[PDB]
């Protein structure tokens, strides 16, 4: 359950990082 | 060849082996013969394609943040370029078979209003990742159909089911990072999964025994985009 | 098509992407060419090839596990058991792959005793590999192919290379698993095993910079082998 | 490192309890 949330974090957090910069 | 029954049996097992393109092949042939899928069947075909699509996005991913960095050799900047062309030729091959099964079988033929949603907004995530890969002209034509088919299931969804409801929520969690993501905007992403998760927790009451761990899980999802997003 | 430094860059992206079928079609290719390997290039064909039969084992595996269970209808013990036969095929179409590369290229043209006794254990594992799911007549040839390998690595290998060196420790310990898992010999696979890591600790002063940590990464890996097994 | 052993230890163990039982 926590581990879908830390996927789910990692996939966005993605994004964020390397898509807006 | 294979019965309904034992294709279902066949995704079960690849699935549990790990073999997804298999688990998608068998659940492609099952959605093919033409019938309304059981609920069982529904989640195995999106699982199956989840997992496919998503093996191909990840991919795509590593490979554009070691696009992003100085390399004088034109032949290696070149290469990883070539490697992302082929990687995204792949990924548009698996999402253009889902969007086929969608329009040809699955969202014509959905009886309750639940089907309805989830195979509309199936079809709204697979436009997103054809748009997370898209170029010029065609980004656009995906980014429409994207919208289209999330706006559908959207209006579908609140008129039908109840704000608590693990389908209704999942929506608004994708069409947000839809906003966020591929639109651009961070305010109506923002909006709309503030007011999902508000409407959610005002209506309690409306909860049952068997999602109420998915409902949970997922406003849980909602509130932690919200958290990442806002700064 | 591609020169060998673009085919192994490529490989390098593969790997990075976890896509390991194309990293060894990539390293495939280069070793085709001809010309005895770097130790990079050599490394990338052995990760690459471990990756894609790696992931059939689990598969298979999985599935036998599986297996392992009354089911009155027969179609789906027989489903899953057909299931199998596929996996197997694919995975022995892998190794039959491997196993030409070695015999038409690699073995014959290497120079160091190093490089000799690296493609001689591969020939082994993969020769084992073959074994863990070959039948009748066929497990006898693949059983005996995979001894000759690992027995002609091993000879030389103390003959030219000192007891702590990786390539020689990791040797020692595939060639004892073989004994455990496929000869069924617990008492010769603890013998070799408890043999190699004891020379290895004799002689710690031939230990270098270069891979004194892959050496003792090794020797844990054999100590804790012998404890899993004797028991 | 300890990742490297532990991944050992489970594909031993599955030949240990699947194949010898």
């Amino acid at each position: 359950r926590d581990k879908i949330r830390l996927n789910n974090a990692i996939w966005r957090a993605w994004y964020i990082q390397y898509v807006q910069r | 060849t294979m019965d309904k029954s034992e294709l279902v049996q066949k995704a079960k097992l690849a699935e549990q082996a790990e073999r997804y393109d298999d688990m998608a092949a068998a659940m492609k042939a099952v959605t093919e013969q033409g019938h309304e899928l059981s609920n069982e069947e529904r989640n195995l075909l999106s699982v199956a394609y989840k997992n496919v699509v998503g093996a191909r996005r990840s991919s795509w991913r590593v490979i554009s943040s070691i696009e992003q960095k100085t390399e004088r050799n034109e032949k290696k900047q070149q290469m990883g370029k070539e490697y992302r062309e082929k990687i995204e030729a792949e990924l548009q091959d698996i999402c253009n078979d889902v969007l086929e099964l969608l329009d040809k079988y699955l969202i014509l033929n959905a009886t309750q209003a639940e089907s309805k949603v989830f195979y509309l907004k199936m079809k709204g995530d697979y436009f997103r990742y054809l748009s997370e890969v898209a170029s010029g002209e065609n980004k656009q034509t995906t980014v429409s159909n994207s919208q289209q088919a999330y706006q559908e299931a959207f209006e579908i969804s609140k008129k039908e089911m109840q704000p608590t409801h693990p389908i209704r929520l999942g929506l608004a969690l994708n069409f947000s990072v839809f906003y966020y993501e591929i639109l651009n905007s961070p305010e109506k992403a923002c909006s709309l999964a503030k007011t999902a998760f508000d409407e959610a927790i005002a209506e309690l009451d409306t909860l049952n025994e068997e999602s109420y761990k998915d409902s949970t899980l997922i406003m849980q999802l909602l509130r932690d985009n919200l958290t990442l997003w806002t700064s």
